[PDB]
Order: structure tokens, then sequence, then C-alpha cells
RNA sequence: CGCUCUAAUUGGAUGGAAGCAGGGGCGAGAGCUCCUGUGGACCGAUUAGUGACGAAAAUCCUGGCCAUAGUAGCAGCGAUA
RNA sequence: ACCCUCAGAAGGGAGGCGAAAUAGAGCAUGAAAUCAGUUGGCGAUCGAGCGACAGGGCAUACAAGGUCCCUUGACGAAUGACCGAGACGCGAGUCUCCAGUAAGACUCACGGGAAGCCGAUGUUCUGUCGUACGUUUUGAAAAACGAGCCAGGGAGUGUGUC
């Protein structure tokens, strides 16, 4: 009838006090686009990140408006850093043996691009009795 | 024809500065103010140096243009422009809600504000808006 | 060449298209542009009194120097290009021939679509002055056309 | 961080690879990754290597395209047809 | 192929083959600049490095993100009272007490609500700052030099000795 996710796709992993806590700093604060300067004046300049080099360059003087400067003070916390905003730990999948040492409490599980439908009910299945989700799952119709 | 006002002020005898400046502020707190009895309000100083000035005013223009009312009835009403952010949404919208008449076209007399009356028997050098007028070239018709 | 931009039911359709058509790309705008909305027998007769100079086809993006036309409305100017209203109309003939064929009543039907696109340049060279030689191009143009049942 | 090719270990693909288009997630960032469509035969990862390895700029080179513009020219000549 | 159309071995339409004709002839894929048609936003009273950060309007099929609003309550950094009671000052106003109390960012809990709804994307309005980039120069937005746009191309390599 209609469309439905192979998996548990409502699942969440129980985090410390701390942790949940850090994670909802981060998609709070959050960060700037830091795209390149001048990305959105020319359209051979791309949109990926290039430190201002130039001597006049306003981005690179400090010059509040022309953008914000990458630097370290602008990373995320250490214990958060790197994590879906579900709060899980992203594991890269590309076979059925790649699903084991997966804790389904915290590693949440992604398959890759490359892998076919084939292989891809095989990886979801044993994901679903193994206690762990599939951030990436089939849409069957049931 | 028709201006539904909020506040309606009397100009007679007020100094202008400082009643435009009142109507300004209001003007962009929300309200609708109309100044009355235009012809009959008052500037401070040396009637030869306030007309010099305002004369000036009117040779003062090129192809572009430069236009200067000379009537009671704009000159109060440009003085208001100049303490209004004219050429912004917010200060257009006040401005154009400001509108400035020669005598009362309305039944209700208006209110004079505190500090803006002038006292006749302490001051001798001022000058009238409809003297500077007659003196700028205009035909009274107050 | 070009394929159609838009999609039609053939139970209500009827298509046709030109193709590789030297005339000017910027009147075939202008053109299509008009008769957008027409029945295709009143765009017939538009284009029909286009050619002898009664109707004028409003130049709206593509007007420098144009002198401005009377009889255009809701815009200044206008010229009268036949030679693409006589491209025009062999589609317009086309059209009409292919949806009798189906049984519609051709002089009847809605043009849904029409647009000219610039399928490129057929170059040539003309010789200028000291030594020299600049570009002296024709345009290439196709242009579709769908016909509805109202 | 990213690029090529070699080697060891180990993987993905016609149950649809790379490439491209649009869209979601990630990392301060270089980048990384997934979804959808297109595509229809290749493609990774780790480690240790190799280098004709990273572009916005040089009146840079080549190609392609836009504005210019339906604009100048298609009149001027002792041969005005 | 056949049929229709056409002045027509053209082109067009219908149709036929093939997994695929958007594989149909410079015919694998098909980026950017750019063009046409069209959708969303803006738009004929209004001001210009085109944006960054904030915050409102409008717009959104699924997937890959799933959060967001309000009553109330817990926690509660720096900071931090009104009114009132007493006491000073020509005066605007002040001191003491009420009290480091009420309040106070963030976060959390019960209950309640939203699914174009939250994020995010597009556009646009408001606030804030804001005269590109690279180079030359003591000083560049510069009336100092370079580029029309895009793509692809484009500059520390080799041997020998130290
Ligand atoms: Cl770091
Ligand atoms: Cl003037
Ligand atoms: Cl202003
Ligand atoms: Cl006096
Ligand atoms: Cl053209
Ligand atoms: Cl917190
Ligand atoms: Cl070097
Ligand atoms: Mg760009
Ligand atoms: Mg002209
Ligand atoms: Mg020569
Ligand atoms: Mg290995
Ligand atoms: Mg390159
Ligand atoms: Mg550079
Ligand atoms: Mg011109
Ligand atoms: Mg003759
Ligand atoms: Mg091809
Ligand atoms: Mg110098
Ligand atoms: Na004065
Ligand atoms: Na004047
Ligand atoms: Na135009
Ligand atoms: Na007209
Ligand atoms: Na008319
Ligand atoms: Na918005
Ligand atoms: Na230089
Ligand atoms: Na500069
Ligand atoms: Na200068
Ligand atoms: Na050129
Ligand atoms: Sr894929
Ligand atoms: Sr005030
Ligand atoms: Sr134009
Ligand atoms: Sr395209
Ligand atoms: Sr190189
Ligand atoms: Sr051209
Ligand atoms: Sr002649
Ligand atoms: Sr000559
Ligand atoms: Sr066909
Ligand atoms: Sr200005
Ligand atoms: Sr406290």
């Amino acid at each position: 009838t209609e469309l439905q996710a192979r998996g548990l796709t409502e699942k969440t992993p129980d985090l410390s006090d701390e942790d949940a806590r850090l994670l909802t700093q981060r998609h709070r604060v959050g960060k700037p686009q830091f795209n390149r300067q001048d990305h959105h004046k020319k359209k051979r300049v791309s949109t990926s990140w290039r430190k201002p080099r130039g001597q006049l360059s306003k981005q690179r003087r400090g010059i509040k408006g022309k953008g914000d400067t990458v630097e370290a003070g602008f990373r995320s916390p250490t214990a958060v850093r790197g994590k879906h905003p579900s709060g899980f730990e992203e594991v890269r999948v590309h076979n059925v043996d790649d699903l084991e040492g997966v804790d389904g409490d915290t590693e949440a599980v992604r398959i890759a691009s490359k892998v076919g439908a084939r292989k891809r009910e095989r990886i979801e299945e044993e994901a679903e009795d193994a206690g762990i989700r599939v951030l990436n799952p089939t849409y069957v119709e049931v | 024809a028709e201006f539904d006002a909020d506040v309606i002020v009397d100009a007679r005898d007020c100094i202008m500065g400082r009643v435009a400046s009142q109507v300004a502020e209001q003007a962009l707190d929300g309200e609708t103010v109309a100044v009355v009895n235009a012809e009959r309000a008052v500037i401070t100083g040396r009637e030869e140096q306030i007309v010099e000035k305002y004369e000036k005013r009117v040779d003062i223009g090129n192809d572009n243009g430069y236009f200067y009312p000379k009537r009671p009835d704009g000159i109060f009403k440009r003085t208001i422009r100049g303490m209004l952010p004219h050429k912004k949404q917010r200060g257009r919208e006040a401005f154009e809600s400001v509108r400035v008449y020669l005598g009362n076209p309305y039944d209700e007399d208006g209110e004079v504000l505190d500090g803006t009356s002038l006292d006749r028997l302490s001051n001798i050098k001022f000058v009238t808006l409809g003297e500077i007028s007659e003196t700028l070239g205009a035909n009274k018709t107050w | 060449g070009i394929s159609y931009s838009v999609e039609a039911d053939p139970d209500t359709t009827a298509k046709a298209m030109l193709r590789e058509r030297q005339m000017s790309f910027k009147h075939s705008k202008a053109i299509a542009r008009e008769i957008k909305g027409k029945t295709a027998g009143e765009a017939v007769d538009y284009l029909e009194a286009v050619i002898e100079g009664d109707q004028p086809v409003p130049f709206k993006q593509h007007n420098s120097g144009v002198g401005h036309k009377s009889k255009v409305d809701g815009w200044d100017a206008g010229r009268y290009p036949e030679k693409a209203s006589k491209a025009f109309l062999d589609l317009l003939e086309n059209a009409v021939g292919n949806a009798d064929h189906q049984g519609f009543d051709g002089e009847a039907m809605t043009i849904k679509h029409v647009a000219a696109h610039k399928v490129g340049e057929q170059q040539g060279r003309k010789p200028r002055a000291m030594g020299r030689a600049s570009a002296w191009n024709s345009p290439q143009v196709d242009v579709e056309l769908i016909l509805e049942e109202p």
C-alpha cells in the first residue's frame, strides 16, 4: 500500500547527561558558512574555503562584515565533534562482516553508495536483528 | 480634505525647531501628527540674518534641482523632514503620516507641547514664518 | 537540434517543429511570444497581416533603435519581420495538417507552446579593411509548436 | 586535506561503478559522506611508495559563449538607370 | 517500411527497430559560460563591492536532517531592582533598610501545541558593519596596473660537488 523504511529508523542512543548537553550546544551555537571570499562575486571563484592571502584583503584584515576567517577557537567540543544530529556515532559499512564490533546503543550504521540492492538487503536485515539503526534505509512497498 | 490625526499641535508662538523635533519623535512612535497654524509659527534671531539664509536656499539649485519651499506651509514640512530619515522605509511612513496646515482645518484646538512656547513679553528678536514667506516671494493666502 | 521542452497527451494534442532555419532568432522570439495563447487560425491571419505590413510584432527585448508603431498595445517599439513570419506560417501549416490527419479541427486549436531556440550559426567571413576579416554569420533556428484542444 | 600510478592487506559493482544535476549529514577547514535523478562499466579503503600533483589573477595559452545589436556597412567615385 | 504534410531523397507528424533513439549519423557520457520556454521570490517613489552575522514575509512531494512554540516548574554566573518605611539635599537627585532578595543566559521536567512545522534550501524585507580581488606602494575603493564570462591548460625540476 505505502512506503515503509527497513530497520529501526526511530532509534536513539543513550548518552551521558554531559554529551547530550554538548550536542544541544553544537546544534544551538553552530558555526558560520566559512565560504571563500567573494565566491558570490565571481563564478570562477568557488565556494570551497581558501585563506585570504592578500595584503589588503578586508576579510584578512579582520574588518567586520566581510566574513569570519577559519580559526582554532571555532571548533566543536571534543566530546561531540563528528556525531550525527541524532547523537549517534557513524560507522561506515561495505559488507555484512563490517557489522561486527558495533554497539547499537551508541553507533548507528551508514552503508556506502557503491553497494547494490542484493547486498543491501543482507546488511539491512542483519542490522535489525543485531539492534543497529541504518541511517540510509531502503524504502519498501508495504 | 480629511486626515485622521492622533495628535494636533498648535504652532502659535512656538519655537519651530523645538516643535518639529517633538513631532518627529512622535511620528516614529507611530503617531499621526498634524501641525496647525504654521503661518503663526516662530523662529528666534535677527530678521535680517534669518531671511538671508532662507533667501539663499531659494537661489540654490541646478538642472538636477533643489526645491525649497517659500510658503510657511512647506517650510515647516521640510524642517520635519530634516529630523527624520525620510529616505528609509520607516522614516517615509512616519513623515507621510505628518501634515502641516495653514490655520486650522479642524474644529478642535491644537495643544501646545511643553517647552516649545515663546514669551513675547520677554522677547522682541524673532520672526513669523509668514513674514519670512512674504519676503521670499509667496502670496499671502492665510 | 532540440526536443520538445514540454509534455503532451496525444489524444488532446498535435505537435509540430521547425529545424535549422536560417532566419533571425531575435525576430523568432517576439513572433513566438505574440502568437502564444492565440488560435492556430487567429495566428495564421495575424502573420499574413504582418507580411503585408498591417499588424506589427512588438519587439520587446530586441528593440534598440527601432521606431515606435501606433498599432502596438502596452508597448512602443515594433516591426514587421516577414521572413520569419513566412517560416512560422510553414510551422502552422504543418501543424494543422498533422492535426487534421488525427481528426482535430486545426484552425480551432490553441497554441499551448511556441518557443525559439538558437541552434548555432552558419559561419561566414567578411573582408574588412587593413588586411583583416571579421565574422559574418547567419543564425540557424529551431522552433517548436504544440496545439491543444480547448 | 586532495590528485596520479606502483606494491602489500582487504573491499565494493549490471540487484547498476565512475562522471554529472539537484538535495540531506559531517569536519574550524582543506575536504568527507549519504539520498534522488542521469549514466551503463568500472570504483575504492588502509599501509608504504611515485610525482608532468592542487589556480582567480601573469595586457597568461587554447576553446566556447554573452553584451555590444538587429547596431555600423550593403549611399558618396563625372559610370546616379 | 508504410501513411499523411510539403515545391521537396529536405524538414515535420504518425509510425517502425533496439534494453536504450534524450544511442538516429562529429550519433558513449554531456560540466560551465550562455539561450529559449517556464516555476518560486522581488518588482515601474526609488540608491550602488552585490555580502557576513541577526531577525521577519513568502515558497518547498519523498529520500539522505527532525526538531520547534507557549502556560507552568526546577536549576540559577557576573549583574541586579520597583513600591514601601526612615533619614539628608536650593536642586535634578541621594543614603540606609527592604535584599545580593525579585529578577537573571543556558539546560531540564510535567502538561499542552505546530509537520512547511524546526532545520535546511531559494528569494526578499529590516538591523548591524561594509568604497571587490590580486599587485605595486610610506599610503589602493582609487582618476596607479590586470581581467568581458566560463572551461581546460598554466610556474622550486635534474645531475654533479659542498
Ligand atoms: Cl584542531
Ligand atoms: Cl533649481
Ligand atoms: Cl535618510
Ligand atoms: Cl529679544
Ligand atoms: Cl542572435
Ligand atoms: Cl548548557
Ligand atoms: Cl619551494
Ligand atoms: Mg561562484
Ligand atoms: Mg532609429
Ligand atoms: Mg590587403
Ligand atoms: Mg591493508
Ligand atoms: Mg587544473
Ligand atoms: Mg593567486
Ligand atoms: Mg548604439
Ligand atoms: Mg541618369
Ligand atoms: Mg550523443
Ligand atoms: Mg609611491
Ligand atoms: Na533659530
Ligand atoms: Na531653489
Ligand atoms: Na528591452
Ligand atoms: Na501603443
Ligand atoms: Na495603441
Ligand atoms: Na528566509
Ligand atoms: Na602591479
Ligand atoms: Na586593491
Ligand atoms: Na584615486
Ligand atoms: Na571580444
Ligand atoms: Sr550510487
Ligand atoms: Sr524626546
Ligand atoms: Sr534591449
Ligand atoms: Sr541542463
Ligand atoms: Sr602543474
Ligand atoms: Sr554575436
Ligand atoms: Sr544606388
Ligand atoms: Sr568615401
Ligand atoms: Sr517517433
Ligand atoms: Sr549617498
Ligand atoms: Sr542566586
